[PDB]
Parts: C-alpha cells; structure tokens; sequence
C-alpha cells in the first residue's frame, strides 16, 4: 500500500463527498452556478454598453467580459472554498490516512473543474450567438490560467492554515474581497483609467493574469506597460510556497 | 506488534497545560487479548483514541504493523446529512476496498443493522440505538486485526446485545481486542493479559487476575489518602 | 406570569445571546463593525470625488455617502441576520416558552442597535471634522428610518418563512444583494443617470426611502418626481402582513 | 394535575401521516409517582417531550397547573459555543429565577458537577458523560413539581451513578417523578401508579403489579401474533 494509491483513493472519496455538497442534492446546483454569471453579463451589459463602445470599437463588450469574468469567479470560488475547507470536516479527521491538506485540495479540484465546465459552456453558448470564441494563443492562455489557478490555491490555502481557531478573520476576507472585483478592471477595460492611480493597482497579481490572459485570447490586443506575468508568478510561487511552508510546521494542531 | 515511542499527550486548559501523558513508551504484547482497566480520567479513552488514531499525540507517535480498529460503536464519525449506504460507502473508500467487497459490506452492514427504509435516510432522523446499530455494522464490515471496545456491550436492547455477543463470539480466535471495561468479569472471560494505566504510566501484567488486584489495590490507596 | 413579562425575558435572554454570538469573544466587534463603512468611505471618495464634484457644487461627498450608506448597511444586515435566525438556534427550541419570532425579532433589535451606536459614531467623527452633521428635518429622517427598518425585518423574517428546509435559497439573495447596491444609488446621486431606465429602477423601495431620507436630512436637497413615501410605506406592510401571516400559518412546523 | 385533551400527534412520513397519538384524552392522577411503560415505539418518548413542552401537539393540547420538568440528562437544548454557566445563566434566564437564587444554583450546579475548570469551557469542548453531568445537573436544579426521567438513571460513571441515586432518594417525598424504564424493579421502587401506552391509548393502574402484568400480557400477545 504506497502513499500514492491511498492518497487518491481518499482524494477521490472527498471530492465526490464535496461534490455531492456543492451540488444539491436534486441534481440543480448546476442552475445556480450558471444563474450567477448571467446576471452580472446582463447588469453589466445593460450599465456600460456604450461606455465600452466609447471606449474602443474592436471588442464587443459580451466576449470581452466573460474572458475575464470567469477566470476571476474561479479566483474567488478556489480562495472561498479553500479557506473554508478545514473547519467545515472536523468529523471525518477522526479516520486514519485523511488529513486537511486532501480536504482542502479536494475542494480546490472540484472548483477548478466545475469553472471549467462553465467556461466552456459560456465559451459554446458565445460561439453559438455568432461571436468569437476561439483563442488566437492558446497556449499562453493556458499557462496564464495556470498561474491565475496556483496562486487562487495557494491563497485559499495560506488562509485555511493561519486564520484556524480565529472564524472572525475569515468574515473580513470576504469583505476584502468586493473591492477586488472592481480594482482588477474585469468589468471596464482599465485603459480608460487615468495614469494618476496606475501604479498603486499594478501590486494586483490577479490584474496582470486577467490582461495577460484577455491578450493571449484576442488577437492585436493590446497590453499597457507592467503587465509582466514575473510579478504574478513571483507571487504565486513565493505564496505557495509560504503556505506549504506554514501547513507543514503546523501540523498536527491542524488536525485536531 | 504496537508501540508507543515518546508519547506525550495533553489537554489546554486555562490553568496551563493538562498533562495526560508524559513521554509514555509501552509496548503491548502480540497476538493477545487485552484489557485496558484504569481509574476514572487516567487515560484510558484518549489512549484508545490515539491507538485507533482518533487524536494524535502531541509528542511521540505510535507505530504499528497491524490493523487497529476506531472505538465500536461510536457514532461520531458519521454525517448527519448522509444516509448510511453513503457513509459505510464512504469508510469503505477510506480504506481502499474493492468495489465487490464494498457491495457485500453494504449488504452485510444492512441484514446487520436490521432498521429498514431508514437505510436510505440519514442520520439527522435517526436516534442513540440506530446511531449504535450503523455503528456496530460498519465496525463489523471490516476485518482488523485490533478491535477496540469501550463499553460497547451495553448498547442496544437485548436482542441487539445477544447478536453482538453471539458475532463477537464467533470472532474470537479470529481477531485480537482490547477492552476498555468497568466490569471484570468481561475482562476475565474475554482478555488474557491486562494493562493498568494510572499517572500517565502503563504497566502490563500478563496474569489478569494480578492486573485486577493492583487495579483494586490501586483504588483502595487512592480511597484511603486524607 | 402575564405573557409579555414571559416574552420580554426570553428577549432579553436571546438578545444577549445573539449579541455575545455577533460581537467577538474578546469584546472587539466594534472594531470591524467600524472599519466597514470607512474602508467603502476611502474607496468611494478616492475614486468618484470629482464626478460627484461635477455633478452638484452643493453637498460634499463624505456626509452624503454616509447618510445614504449607514441606512443601507442597517438594511443589508437586517435582511441577512434575520433570513439566518431559525436555522441558526435548532438547539434552542427543545426548552418550552420560546418561539422562533423571539429569536428572530432579538437579533432584529441587536442589529437595530449596533447600526444606530455606528450611525452615532459616523455622525460625532464627521461634526469633528468640521462637516455638516445636524439634520435639518430630523422626524421626517426618523419616520423614513421607521419605514426602512420595518421593510428590512419584514423582508428578513419573510425569507426565514419561506426558506426553511431549503438552505440554498439563502446561497442566491447574497447574489441578488450585490447589484442592489449599485440600483439603489447610494453612492453616487441618482440626479446623473439618464431617465430612460429610471422607470424600471422606481420599483426599488429602498431607493425612494434613500432619497427622502437625504432630502429630509440635506437643506434644499431637489428630490426626482416620483419618489412618493407611499409606494415603500404600502411595499412594507404588505411584505410585513404577508410574513406575519406565513410565520402563523407555519407555526408548529418551522419550531423542530 | 395534569390532562392532555384531544392529544393527536403524527409525524409526517413518504407514505402518509404517522400517527403517534390520535384525539388521547388522559388525566394524570395527582401528588403520585407515575410509571410510564409500553412497546418501543409506543409513543413513550413522544409522549414526555409532549409533556416537558419540547413538543407542540398539532391538536388537543396539554393543561397542567404544576410545573413540568424536562427530560433529565438531555444534552441536546445546549449550544456547543456556550459555556455551562452561560448555559446555566440562559436556562434560568427563561424562568425568571431571581439574581440570588440563580447565583446560588450556579455555585449548586458547578459543585454536583464536579467538572472543574471545563466547567468554564464551551459544551462543544465536553465529553457525552460531562454533558450527561451538566444535565443532570439543571434538570435537578429547579424544584419541579414533577420530573421526567427516561433511562436517565444508568449514565455516568459508577461514582456519578451513586451520587445522582443518593440525590433523587433525598428528593423522593417532595417531588413526584413520571419515569420511563424498561426495568420492571425501577417501576415497582419509584412508582406508585402505571400508565402503559399501546396503540395511541394510554390506560391507568393505580396498582404497579397489574400494569406490569398487563404489558407483558401485551408483550406475550404481539410475540404471540404471527
């Protein structure tokens, strides 16, 4: 019995556990999930249509707004649901072979394939509106996806470890969390903002992801300066590796 | 063969840290019967806790090379919004068992438990004794080398306790079970060596009746200090 | 024992109750509760102060921000902590002489509370600041307030009704609370977007209660056509008796 | 004197109504200890949370004058972030218990439960046996006209038996206790009248040798029945 094959059978046991509490349990959760990015297409189509033609008359506004929408729905689902996964299975620490890390992981692979699952049902439902769909560069994509997705877990999970024995700081994150959606620029494109502000918003690792993955999606767009992907990658590699870091020395306490 | 190496156990507490045990190294003996007797809070249910890896020790650890078993009966582990195919399903996926083995340890835990349509209703509905009965059946449903028992023979009504008994029974000779039990006669009938836990410190005696007169001297003491 | 001394005991009880469980455990949630509105104050004065510069030279933004703001917080949480009280207290019931109403009705008052000590807080440190914090018209404020605060506890015991065994409907109006923010125009003034969605933006009852509550705070505030006292007035006691009467209907079954 | 008047309980269920209870009318006989016995199932439990006013009847009600305990050793009316004075502080809260009185009861509790510094600790961090204590403890605290006990005598530890049995013998003579127990000497030594539960219909015996003879005559009926 090798740590590899017990370690994914008790992977794949939390995720379908998890699964089935995500979902509901009439098979619907799937309705919501695709309810919440409609709505914020609608609200912010009906708000800023002619602000976005205003602004540049070569991407229409629905593409351009799913392709950063959606990785940054993915962002916050992997930080929520990570920090959360801890102190939500007390219980089931009581088996041997089950410790946080594989909870916490579990969440973070069923997020990353359910957003998968809407981004490629958006993707189909653009594409059947006579849109643009396909990626000029998909391989950046991909990698910046990658990126987007490592830091989102390895944030969630820095946040699972420090804030245990401490619920009142995972209410503040949240709250942390409602400016960011306006900070980034996903819904408005951020060459329309004035200099003034720049750089107090280039220290957003997620800005730089979303840019750089609404570049390698479009073809001829373009990317104001200081949108390297080194800051993000930096970030998300020194993020996670604090993280792991801080699981390891903490331990046993996690467990409890 | 199970050990204890260093083990070092304690409670937080306001006062500071309650120490329940202090770099314990024991040894338990191989293939054998035991029975795990103590005064009340010496340790005994934390220290089957820490065999069947309930808790983990704060310091040390415990090595072992054969199955030890969680405490039979306890309904803690269990969802209270999952249905008991679902949660024995569950455990059989925690430990790695094959689909086939996994249907028939549905099926056994089911004809076992004896409760019905609530089978396929979870454990929020569901009371002390149908608690103990899904419990006792998912206990059953795996073969461990260890068995661990903290008063476990005193749930259910007498027909349960009897089919318990009967099982256990049958068992012996089969598997190993430490017994964590105020009663000694069930420590004379089913233990063959004893284990006093007292101060934080495990003392083994291979003659039960031996054990069972310390333990009683040990209480007698402990009674007669002003 | 006459049944409101019963009542005013258990109130009380619950009420402290819901206060140790909402404060934290170190007597420190007026801290964050504080640090709420400010952080939305930086962010909205760094970022829109000279549009509403150049929407009126008349009223400044930190007063009128705030007296649109603080309301909506005290609506916001009314409807949240109360939709949250039944399925938060399923251990409290087993003791006879309680009902679901008085643990409902003990955090509406404890939320009542904490928003009028924040709202006192806000009006001291903005007079401080050498602003403009008297009312001119303080009964017409307070009767607005009145109507604002029955709307939100009708809305919240409404949702806890009806949305019991079934948590999910609790997942969705978090979604459904978000835009109401931008609907409402409470941080920018209503006076600047065009009319030709303002007939669908009418229907919000907490838009009306806003700006007659600015109006009646403000000297010389110009309030829209439209913006009758009458419609949220009917809207809250028609959502009130609706309630009252589903809690009555559902009375045995919701207490298990 | 307590009377349960059109009494009909039914729970709901996938196939319909289960009905426990149906239109039971039932007057308590007063100032006597009251054995409540009948088939698992029966409707017993049913019946005291009826009783103790941790159940709402759908229709009829219950009418007493006297005041009703509820079942002692429940450990479910706790909140598990609570701490036992707080809990203590909370329950006599709802009773309207005097600043004196309940400082007192509190000191009288933190000493019956002999917990220690946990005491200032949250349900949540306590042990089955230790909320059995704290229960045992309140339901004890107010003087209640009459007490309901269902199997509540046989938990705890063997020293916290014999101090909850040393305590209700001192309450025996001044309160009257309406006990559910499947052990026929329990009902024959703290009972004084039978009331046997069958079939939603509860029948009175002022003679506790006829009522058991009567449920084992029911019991011999339904083994009996093929």
């Amino acid at each position: 019995r090798s740590p590899w094959q017990i370690q994914q059978a008790v992977l794949f046991a939390l995720f379908l556990r998890e699964l089935k509490t995500r979902l509901g349990g009439r098979w619907l959760g799937v309705f919501w999930v695709l309810l919440e990015p409609v709505a914020h297409i609608a609200v912010m189509t009906t708000l800023f249509s002619l602000a976005h033609r205003a602004a540049m008359p070569s991407i229409e506004y629905p593409v351009f707004l799913i392709t950063g929408l959606i990785p940054f729905f993915m962002f916050r689902g992997l930080v929520t649901r990570l920090m959360e996964a801890i102190d939500s299975n007390r219980g089931l620490f009581a088996y041997r072979q089950v410790k946080p890390i594989d909870t916490v992981i579990a969440r973070a692979m069923l997020e990353i394939s359910l957003q998968s699952i809407v981004y490629l049902i958006a993707l189909g439902t653009l594409g059947w509106l006579g849109f643009h769909f396909l990626p000029v560069r998909a391989l950046e994509l991909a990698g910046v996806s990658a990126v987007l997705i490592m830091l989102g877990a390895s944030l969630g999970l820095f946040f699972a470890v420090v804030t245990n024995e401490i619920p009142q700081a995972r209410a503040i994150v949240r709250i942390s969390l409602l400016p960011l959606y306006f900070v980034s620029g996903v819904i408005f494109p951020v060459h329309t903002i004035p200099p003034q502000y720049l750089p107090l918003l280039q220290l957003n690792p997620v800005l730089h992801l979303i840019e750089l993955s609404r570049a390698s999606f479009f073809p001829q767009y373009r990317v104001l300066q200081g949108i390297n992907l080194a800051y993000p990658a930096g970030f998300a590699l020194l993020s996670l590796f604090l993280a792991l870091m801080l699981y390891r020395l903490r331990r046993h306490q996690l467990a409890s | 063969m199970i050990e204890l190496r260093n083990l070092t156990k304690w409670y937080p507490t306001p006062h500071g840290r309650r120490y329940v045990f202090r770099n314990l190294n024991f040894r338990f003996p191989d293939d054998v019967s035991i029975g795990l007797i103590g005064r009340n809070g010496a340790g005994k249910s934390t220290l089957m806790r820490l065999l069947g890896g309930i808790e983990a020790p704060n310091e040390g650890e415990v090595v072992t090379d054969v199955s030890i078993s969680w405490p039979v009966g306890l309904s803690g582990g269990f969802q209270g919004s999952l249905t008991a195919r679902e949660n024995v399903k569950f455990v059989c996926r925690i430990y790695g068992t094959s689909h086939e083995d996994m249907l028939r340890k549905v099926r056994f835990v089911e004809e076992f438990a004896e409760i019905g349509e609530h089978f396929d209703l979870p454990m929020k509905t569901y009371s002390s004794g149908m608690r103990s009965r899904v419990a006792f059946g998912l206990s059953m449903a795996f073969d461990f080398d260890y068995y661990l028992i903290d008063e476990a023979m005193a749930v259910g009504d007498a027909q349960f306790r009897a089919k318990s008994r009967a099982v256990f029974d049958s068992r012996v000779g089969q598997a190993n079970m430490i017994l964590v039990s105020h009663n000694m006669n069930d420590i004379k009938e089913y233990c063959d060596v004893v284990v006093l836990v007292d101060q934080g410190q495990a003392t083994l005696y291979e003659d039960v009746e031996a054990g069972i007169a310390a333990y009683q001297g040990s209480l007698k003491k402990a009674a007669a200090k002003p």
